[PDB]
RNA sequence: ACUAUGGUUUUUAUU
RNA sequence: CUGCAUGGCUGUCGUCAGCUCGUGUUGUGAAAUGUUGGGUUAAGUCCCGCAACGAGCGCAACCCUUAUCCUUUGUUGCCAG
RNA sequence: AGGCGGCCCCCUGGACGAAGACUGACGCUCAGGUGCGAAAGCGUGGGGAGCAAACAGGAUUAGAUACCCUGGUAGUCCACGCCGUAAACGAUGUCGACUUGGAGGUUGUGCCCUUGAGGCGUGGCUUCCGGAGCUAACGCGUUAAGUCGACCGCCUGGGGA
């Protein structure tokens, strides 16, 4: 990769001290990312992910905030991947051996619409399990067919989703994030220096995933 | 073949509306008998099935242990919390010594020679989390061929 | 103190009182006060639009 | 309006 | 004669809305969570939401009874022609 | 240290600064010594408006030598001495160096149209949060209970003391 995406910084600090290998020089007290110390660094974690899709290991996408809650589901859709666009239900690694009960409650409720077991002019019963399923959808439905735990995390806020990449430090599960500026990267094992609110930066690694998911191999 | 052992079992109560219920909290480990060792805590009912749900962890949770002759290359210790325990080698002969929760772990891993010392809280429930804190402190086995000159 | 302002009637409203500053309606004291709150709610979520 | 004081003793807990 | 030996029987908080079984997480651990919060109900109600999420016992339902129309059927009941 | 407070003009120790100069380890702590008081008290005489132990009464209560109310002496104040004790608390013994951060003040000094609601440097101070570190857990956090060193006192279960 080379360069474009053209930005001025954002917010002061703000900050972590832990960044000094990745910022600019400030001014007016205005903190950005070197571009010459993450786009070469992006570029070169973007290959240990082809090598993890080129022995099929299972992607999970995480986006739980505006700015990638519907690239997440879009974005490398035509390269068939797992995702989560707001919540997770809650302990989905260390408590899955639990959690697959809603996935069995998302099968069930989607066996039935898929014949209109419930589709009936009783309106409230058929809005009941509508309802029910619609909101089943918007935690476990990028993930019901995932047969078991992913083999690598991608998360677009490391601050927001902390819980989740402690469950996968637990695990030994690998935990890709854009971490930002204000952000932390001791729970993160492929850190790739970015942003998760405004510009130009938050779906950059996600556009570029897109395709090295089904380049290789893969 | 691996083996299991026992440190302790105590007894543990809630005090309740006409009168009280009761629980038991176990303290277990798991070793290779040649330099693998790791181990289990866990509370349920009845002893049994208490040292059961200890197990739960023991099953999973491991250190492989860096030897040099059949015992440590340096003294070391260990640290969690108010527990901060002492290692050091022992020639062949007695060597095993030791309290209850240090001896368990030295004895699943065959490392029957070693002047191990508690230095702080004797707690079985923390003891043992200083103890596989030294076990992970170990620096690599063949390091005296590494140091040598320059 | 002020109020010196002449004025003959008592008025059967509220001016001055219960709405702005040392409570009501603004700068709240008491009456149950949570404390995990300013670290769980920092971002919206929700307004945009619920409509 | 306000509203004094309280004699002695008190679970088996196993592997 | 003893519920200071008990199996059973039983008063009652109270129709009060609350309680268990497990798995996860946090905490040195007892313990916490969830079962806390925001509306709102007779009600953990009916939705929303946080590191807590399932399966049970309650709540709610099942079964019984009634206001008006229509139908089936009538003596030892009824009586408009 | 205790603490220090209307203003005005004085007497006066300490601390901080810039350019120079003169010393050349003069740096730290200290057995026993030798010295500071908030308030109340004393030794001796003055001064005496609030206030106020005691004293003197009332109320309340079955009782009230207390609470509370009404009067009120020592005392509070000034000189020359004594008392040496406190949450003297930031529950943090004392000297230096070393250290990723956020937010807010106080005061020298160097260079700039201060053509800047000052700015960028350089010195001395000072407050609220917060991460590494410490720890039984609470608490401490660059002004640390951290880190590495130097020194002086005391403690060893409590009652009894």
């Amino acid at each position: 990769m080379l360069k474009a995406g053209v930005h001025f910084g954002h917010q002061t600090r703000y900050w972590n001290p832990k960044m000094k290998p990745f910022i600019f020089g400030a001014r007016n007290k205005v903190h950005i990312i070197n571009l010459e110390k993450t786009v070469p660094m992006f570029n070169e974690a973007l290959a240990e992910l082809n090598k993890i899709a080129s022995r099929k290991g299972k992607i999970l996408f995480v986006g739980t905030k505006r700015a990638a809650s519907e690239a997440v589901k879009d974005a490398a859709l035509s390269c068939d991947q797992f995702f989560v666009n707001h919540r997770w239900l809650g302990g989905m690694l260390t408590n899955w051996k639990t959690v697959r009960q809603s996935i069995k409650r998302l099968k069930d409720l989607e066996t039935q619409s898929q014949d209109g077991t419930f589709d009936k002019l009783t309106k409230k019963e058929a809005l009941m399990r509508t309802r029910e399923l619609e909101k089943l959808e918007n935690s476990l439905g990028g993930i019901k067919d995932m047969g078991g735990l992913p083999d690598a995390l991608f998360v677009i806020d490391a601050d927001h989703e902390h819980i989740a990449i402690k469950e996968a430090n637990n695990l030994g599960i690998p935990v890709f994030a854009i971490v930002d500026t204000n952000s932390d990267p001791d729970g993160v094992d492929f850190v790739i220096p970015g942003n998760d609110d405004a510009i130009r930066a938050v779906t950059l690694y996600l556009g570029a995933v897109a395709a090295t998911v089904r380049e290789g191999r893969s | 073949e691996l083996q299991e052992k026992l440190i302790a079992v105590n007894r543990v109560s809630k005090t309740v509306k006409g009168g009280r219920i009761f629980s038991f909290t176990a303290l277990t480990v798991v070793g290779d008998g040649n330099g693998r060792v790791g181990f289990g805590y866990g509370k349920a009912r009845e002893v049994p099935a208490a040292i059961q749900k200890a197990m739960e962890k023991a099953r999973r949770n491991m250190i492989n242990v860096a030897l040099n002759n059949g015992t440590l290359q340096h003294p070391v210790k260990g640290v969690h919390t108010g527990s901060r325990v002492f290692m050091q080698p022992a020639s062949e002969g007695t060597g095993i010594i030791a309290g209850g929760a240090m001896r368990a772990v030295l004895e699943v891993a065959g490392v029957h020679n070693v002047l191990a010392k508690a230095y702080g809280s004797t707690n079985p429930i923390n003891v043992v989390r200083a103890t596989i804190d030294g076990l992970e402190n170990m620096n690599s086995p063949e390091m005296v061929a590494a140091k040598r000159g320059k | 103190i002020k109020v010196r302002e002449n004025e003959p009637f008592d008025v059967a409203l509220r001016r001055f009182k219960r709405s702005c500053e040392k409570a009501g309606v603004l700068a709240e004291v008491r009456r149950r006060e949570f404390y995990e709150k300013p670290t769980t709610e920092r971002k919206r979520a929700k307004a945009s639009a619920v409509k």
